[PDB]
């Protein structure tokens, strides 16, 4: 069995075994990845953007096993597109942190599981300071890659 | 420096670093007394009084040591603000270390950085230091005899 507090932890320490009875359990249970229960239910975080936020050496397969789960229950597309919901990083997905690190590896991985490239991160996190701040460029992956000179 | 590390590293009898002289200066006081105000002054001072709280807290670290008093009540940095020697009373304001221990040392922390952006978080000791000194206390009614002030 599985919570949300269980994966979440795995994730953070990049244990990848911890996530070897993942893919049966909510086969049994048909519970999907992408479950209102399986998210921070204030943010709308989920295992794999906590992956993305968890990163060591701009890596983590924690991450590829996510997505592969998510494939053999084919929450893939929305999973991969899920983005957040609190007033601060509003409607920011996993592309657009792959991004803001710098990191094309993780670009290419989530574009080729079929990242949305034009989900916009609108949230007061990226608009002028309150100060918040900041930083607004605004909004669309491409904007972001551009006014970040990448 | 070497020798400052063989002072408190030796077998045979190791430096005591919190000791004070007959005026209550520790080795900070005195590093602070021993500032001129040119930049390489500054720099030379500036980081064997790094050297020496690194020492401090890989040896002994229990030892808060910026905050021994001097004979007149003064912390090392309420005397370089009382002295005008600036360029170190700035460096103790900036003062950030990242390392095992680190955070006890440091003067400034930054949380939040966007890639864009940057966030600096201060102590911040002078402001709130009411019951010994402040260092805008110090700075704001000075002698007028400093040289800095």
């Amino acid at each position: 069995l599985y919570d949300r507090r269980s994966i979440f932890d795995a994730v953070a320490q990049s244990n990848c075994q911890e996530l070897e009875s993942l893919l049966p359990f909510l086969q049994r249970s048909k519970k999907r990845l992408t479950d209102s229960e399986f998210k921070d239910p204030e943010t709308g975080k989920t295992c794999l953007l906590k992956a993305m936020l968890n990163l060591h050496n701009g890596q983590n397969d924690t991450i590829a096993l996510l997505l592969d789960v998510a494939r053999k229950t084919d929450s893939l597309k929305q999973f991969v597109n899920a983005s957040y919901t609190d007033s601060y990083y509003k409607g920011q997905t996993a592309l657009h942190i792959a991004i803001e690190r710098r990191n094309m590896t993780l670009v290419t991985l989530l574009v080729e599981n079929g990242a949305d490239v034009q989900a916009a991160a609108n949230g007061d996190f990226f608009k002028k300071t309150k100060g918040r701040p900041g930083f607004y460029f605004g909004e669309l992956p491409l904007s972001l890659a551009a006014c970040t000179n990448q | 420096l070497a020798i400052v590390k063989f002072l408190l590293q030796n077998s045979w009898q190791p430096a005591d670093i919190s000791a004070r002289d007959s005026v209550g200066n520790t080795v900070l006081h005195a590093l602070v007394e021993v500032a001129d105000n040119t930049v390489d002054n500054t720099k030379f001072v500036t980081s064997m009084y790094n050297e020496i709280l690194i020492l401090g807290a890989k040896l002994h670290p229990t030892l808060k040591l910026e905050e021994i008093t001097n004979r007149k009540g003064l912390t090392p940095l309420a005397l370089a603000a009382s002295s005008g020697k600036i360029g170190v009373l700035a460096y103790i304001l900036q003062r950030e270390i990242h390392e095992p221990e680190c955070r006890h040392l440091s003067r400034k922390f930054t949380e939040w950085a966007y890639g864009p952006v940057h966030s600096s978080l201060y102590d911040l000791s002078c402001i709130d230091t009411c019951e010994k000194n402040s260092v805008l206390e110090v700075i704001a009614y000075s002698s007028s005899e400093t040289p800095n002030r």
